[PDB]
RNA sequence: UAAAGUUGCUGCAGUUAAAAAGCUCGUAGUUGGAUCUCUCUCGGCCGAAGCGUUUACUUUGAAAAAA
């Protein structure tokens, strides 16, 4: 990213998988950004806001996708404990 | 009474001394103590004001202070107030042989008599009443190492308030930080 | 048989970090591997880890940060000088940039940039990045 | 998968597993008092012995060994230890 | 959910699903559903966990709100005892359903007539509707399921553990997550029931039609 | 592995954590000591001592109640066997082998099993050997076998 | 000589392209699990004779014909 002068020097800075955190390519097709509605805590509804989480596509080949999407939503307070 | 090997006295080790003798005057133990003996006795701030003191054993005498381990400590927790009492036999570290040495370890060092088998003693006799039934050392990110021990639950409640003691008497006189919890299984 | 400790270590930590585990159990344990993982850990790599104590060897349970792309060992622990230092980092790390390769000196077992700071050579244990 | 936890098992998983490939290995065997209405005394019995054990107040067969647990007569109270 | 007592699950949701027969599954188990079942019967069934159907029914809910175009959402049926629930759904939620035989390059082949590029997709059953799941590895498509104890979980990206065989099953999970998305979205309210009930979703033998005339 | 056979066994002793006497054990040291010494004297192995000594007594393992192991109680007694037990009973399975070899000669399995076994013999006295367990000329024979069994 | 990673220590191959001995045992060879954190004297803030068991390793120093 930067060179000695401290400028950044990357074409743009590729996003990573929420689930292994590897980075995922420009020609991953089968990787998803997935967004998950936060809803208001009194009234149950959207709220507007949402918790975005990056799977790879071999983290879903794998069929770990499920597994790691409800375990970022249970860290972020979306899923219930147990 | 208190034989130390240095040949000096203390006046804390003479406090504690007297408090054995009165236990050897009046008691159901007085035929257990008056062979049994001391070497050494220290007072160690734990935390916030709270205080606790280790006696030091002989390692023959350990396992015969340990079959009147809980009924002596109880005696001084009541003699000395709100203070914690453990007793921690007076175990020697000698150093590692290194190239550069002379003449005082003519013979092989016994593993006993080593700084690893030394504090695994000391942990082990610092909780005597409960035994040791796990250990976990965990490194944190920065290096450091903290220990976790797990202890057995069939007399919890006995040691379960001593815990934030045997950690402070632990980093006094080992210098490493452990940490005490219960496990679910032994 | 099993030989190379720390061989078998380092290729569980790599098979693991392949497959995107968040942790990996290392049986038995050693100096040099508590060693190895901790030069890894100081530099980010694997995150903190924890020592099981049985009472015949350790194992370790690490925790995988998904920032390793290999650890290996390098069998037989050639003996490094500083002078063969640059020819080894030109053989096994993948830049300039990053990457280290461990070597166990009488100094400690550490990475090469701190072997060259404490000027002096070794034995290399291996290489991560 | 992905995300099992190594350093705390279930005790029902830790337990499924061979009793060396356990976490921390224990053994699946135990020790038992067993007492004999004909006895006035208890005994200290293995759970796999691999001997016959006679009574210490009779002379009745105790345990007969076998493949693995060996097998106590019928009558004889036995008791888990620990 | 998130411990969201508004979200909680209610007497009536659990009755509907016991009726349903949601919790029960099948007898063979995929090693990625393992986490949702709660315990296998004395004749091989696993028993589905009702407590993670709901958590999983509610995070698919949140997935498929957060697309502000509803017709972004494709709700998929191969299966005729779920065609009728898809249609249902889309027709509630502004989704686009297709309900039939799924082409191959809908997804894909920009050129084909059915060609569309959905937001997210949704599913009937996994193993009866492999062919979009696949596509949906080719488009950067999130994917959402209705998976039975047996259903494989690639390219699954939020399963739904519930019975998906039965015609009650399928019919009341597609009902209720229909119920879930509106009320996230703000029509319809979260204190009476909704006016409209499972039976319309679920799917009727044609000789069920034929004794109903 | 095996050593001589192609199986990968695992099974074997897995020892507790714990390295105390059990609470049930209400045997001193002494006690132990004097039980091992009149199994000993009876004539059992201290592989058999061990063993009808956890499966009768309660000693779960002599080595955390007495603090020493069988064998070395047995040396400090001095009621040890010349020999090692697990190289004696090589010895005894060897000369048995050969005893059946002799009535049996077409037996090739019997042949190649021996060869094993000798093989086996050959390296527990060259291991005794360096540890200095055997005198340094003790040499296994043909012919002087079966006097050592 | 490089190309030749077609001699492969770096760094090759050996199911079918050339190729694992028919199969074990076995000596030399090669390889080998965890573990152990600086003292008597002399010319009162010094100086040392050392045997601390050594070796490998590493670093330094000396010495080492120019061309």
């Amino acid at each position: 990213m930067q060179n000695d002068a401290g400028e950044f020097v990357d074409l743009y800075v590729p996003r990573k998988c929420s689930a292994s955190n590897r980075i995922i390519g420009a020609k991953d097709h089968a990787s998803i950004q997935m967004n998950v509605a936060e809803v208001d805590k009194v009234t149950g509804r959207f709220n507007g806001q949402f918790k975005t989480y990056a799977i790879c596509g071999a983290i879903r080949r794998m069929g770990e996708s499920d597994d790691s999407i409800l375990r970022l939503a249970k860290a972020d307070g979306i899923v219930s404990k147990n | 009474i208190v034989k130390p090997n240095g040949e000096k006295p203390d006046e804390f080790e003479s406090g504690i001394s007297q408090a054995l003798l009165e236990l050897e005057m009046n008691s159901d133990l007085k035929a257990q103590l008056r062979e049994l003996n001391i070497t050494a006795a220290k007072e160690i701030e734990v935390g916030g004001g709270r205080k606790a003191i280790i006696i030091f054993v002989p390692v023959p005498q350990l396992k015969s202070f340990q079959k009147i381990q809980v009924r002596l400590v109880r005696e001084l927790e009541k003699k000395f107030s709100g203070k914690h009492v453990v007793f921690i036999a007076q175990r020697r570290i000698l150093p590692k042989p290194t190239r550069k040495s002379r003449t005082k370890n003519k013979q092989k060092r016994p593993r006993s008599r080593t700084l690893t088998a030394v504090h695994d003693a000391i942990l082990e006799d610092l909780v005597f009443p409960s035994e040791i039934v796990g250990k976990r050392i965990r490194v944190k990110l920065d290096g450091s190492r903290l220990i976790k021990v797990h202890l057995d639950k069939a007399q919890q409640n006995n040691v379960e308030h001593k815990v934030e003691t045997f950690s402070g008497v632990y980093k006094k006189l080992t210098g490493k930080d452990v940490n005490f919890e219960f496990p679910e299984f032994q | 048989v099993r030989m190379n400790v720390l061989a078998d270590a380092l290729k569980s930590i790599n098979n693991a970090e392949k497959r995107g585990k968040r942790q990996v159990l290392i049986r038995p344990c050693s100096k040099v591997i508590v060693r190895f993982l901790t030069v890894m850990m100081k530099h980010g790599y694997i995150g903190e880890f924890e020592i099981i104590d049985d009472h015949r060897a350790g194992k370790i349970v690490v925790n995988l940060t998904g920032r390793l792309n290999k650890c290996g060992v390098i069998s037989p622990r050639f003996d490094v000088q500083l002078k063969d230092l640059e020819k080894w980092q030109n053989n096994l790390l993948p830049s300039r940039q990053f990457g280290f390769i461990v070597l166990t000196t009488s100094a400690g077992i550490m990475d090469h940039e701190e072997a060259r700071r404490k000027h002096t050579g070794g034995k290399i244990l291996g290489f991560f990045f | 998968p992905l995300a099992k936890d190594l350093l705390h098992p279930s005790p029902e998983e830790e337990k499924r597993k061979h009793k060396k490939k356990r976490l921390v290995q224990s053994p699946n065997s135990y020790f038992m008092d067993v007492k004999c209405p004909g006895c006035y005394k208890i005994t200290t019995v293995f759970s796999h012995a691999q001997t016959v054990v006679l009574c210490v107040g009779c002379s009745t067969v105790l345990c007969q060994p076998t493949g693995g647990k060996a097998r106590l007569t019928e009558g004889c109270s036995f008791r888990r230890k620990q | 959910s998130g411990a969201l007592d508004v979200l909680q699950m209610k007497e009536e949701d659990v009755l509907k699903f016991l009726a349903a027969g949601t919790h029960l599954g099948g007898t063979n188990l995929d090693f990625q559903m393992e986490q949702y079942i709660y315990k296998r019967k004395s004749d091989g069934i696993y028993i589905i966990n009702l407590k993670r159907t709901w958590e999983k029914l509610l995070l698919a809910a949140r997935a498929i709100v957060a697309i502000e175009n509803p017709a972004d959402v494709s709700v998929i049926s191969s299966r005729n005892t779920g065609q009728r629930a898809v249609l249902k759904f889309a027709a509630a939620t502004g989704a686009t359903p297709i309900a039939g035989r799924f082409t191959p390059g809908t997804f894909t082949n920009q050129i084909q007539a059915a060609f569309r590029e959905p937001r997210l997709l949704v599913v009937t059953d996994p193993r009866a509707d492999h062919q979009p799941l696949t596509e949906a590895s080719y488009v950067n498509l999130p994917t959402i399921a209705l998976c039975n104890t047996d259903s494989p979980l690639r390219y699954v990206d939020i399963a739904i553990p519930c019975n998906n065989k039965g015609a009650h099953s399928v019919g009341l999970m597609w009902w209720m997550l229909a119920r879930e998305v509106l009320r996230m979205r703000g029509t319809i309210s979260r204190e009476h029931p909704w006016e409209v009930m499972p039976d319309l979703y679920f799917y009727r033998d044609p000789e069920e039609i034929e004794k109903e005339e | 592995g095996r050593m001589h056979a192609p199986g990968k066994g695992l099974s074997q002793s897995a020892l507790p954590y714990r390295r105390s006497v059990p609470t049930w054990l209400k045997l001193t040291s002494d006690d132990v000591k004097e039980q091992i010494y009149k199994l000993a004297k009876k004539g059992l192995t201290p592989s058999q001592i061990g063993v009808i000594l956890r499966d009768s007594h309660g000693v779960a393992q002599v080595r955390f109640v007495t603090g020493n192991k069988i064998l070395r109680i047995l040396k400090s007694k001095g009621l040890a066997p010349d020999l090692p037990e697990d190289l004696y009973h090589l010895i005894k399975k060897a000369v048995a082998v050969r005893k059946h070899l002799e009535r049996n000669r077409k037996d090739k399995d019997a042949k190649f099993r021996l060869i094993l076994i000798e093989s086996r013999i050959h390296r527990l006295a060259r291991y005794y050997k360096t540890k200095r367990v055997l005198p340094p000329n003790w040499k296994y024979e043909s012919s002087t076998a079966s006097a050592l069994v």
